[PDB]
């Protein structure tokens, strides 16, 4: 016959709490809004969104 | 004038694993997604 597996009987969920939020949204509403030519980039790691 | 007795040894293959292949298993283990299609063939697995 076919196959089968093993159903899983809980779930594992691991998580690191206490960290800043992004703020992504302080980004791209700012009112320096810059031209394609000098086109601006920020990097957001180690943050919540 | 004079003999003696000479012995050897010679193997020759007669069995061989009876391996078995899951098809099913082997292609869609664990996922419903890949079964929706594999059984739009079927019989591929079927004739292997
Ligand atoms: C826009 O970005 C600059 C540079 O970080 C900051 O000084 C300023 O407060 C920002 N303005 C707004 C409205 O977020």
């Amino acid at each position: 016959l076919s196959g089968f597996t093993v159903k899983p009987v809980a779930t594992v969920y691991r998580r690191i709490p206490n960290l800043p939020d992004c703020d992504i949204d302080n980004w791209l509403n700012n009112v320096s809004v810059p031209s394609p030519l000098n086109w601006e980039r920020r990097i957001f790691s180690n943050c919540n969104f | 004038t004079n003999f003696t007795i000479a012995g050897h040894e010679e193997f020759i293959q007669t069995s061989s694993p009876k391996v078995t292949i899951d098809c099913s298993a082997f292609v869609c283990s664990n996922y419903a997604a890949c079964h929706d299609l594999l059984s739009e063939y079927g019989t591929f697995c079927d004739n292997i």
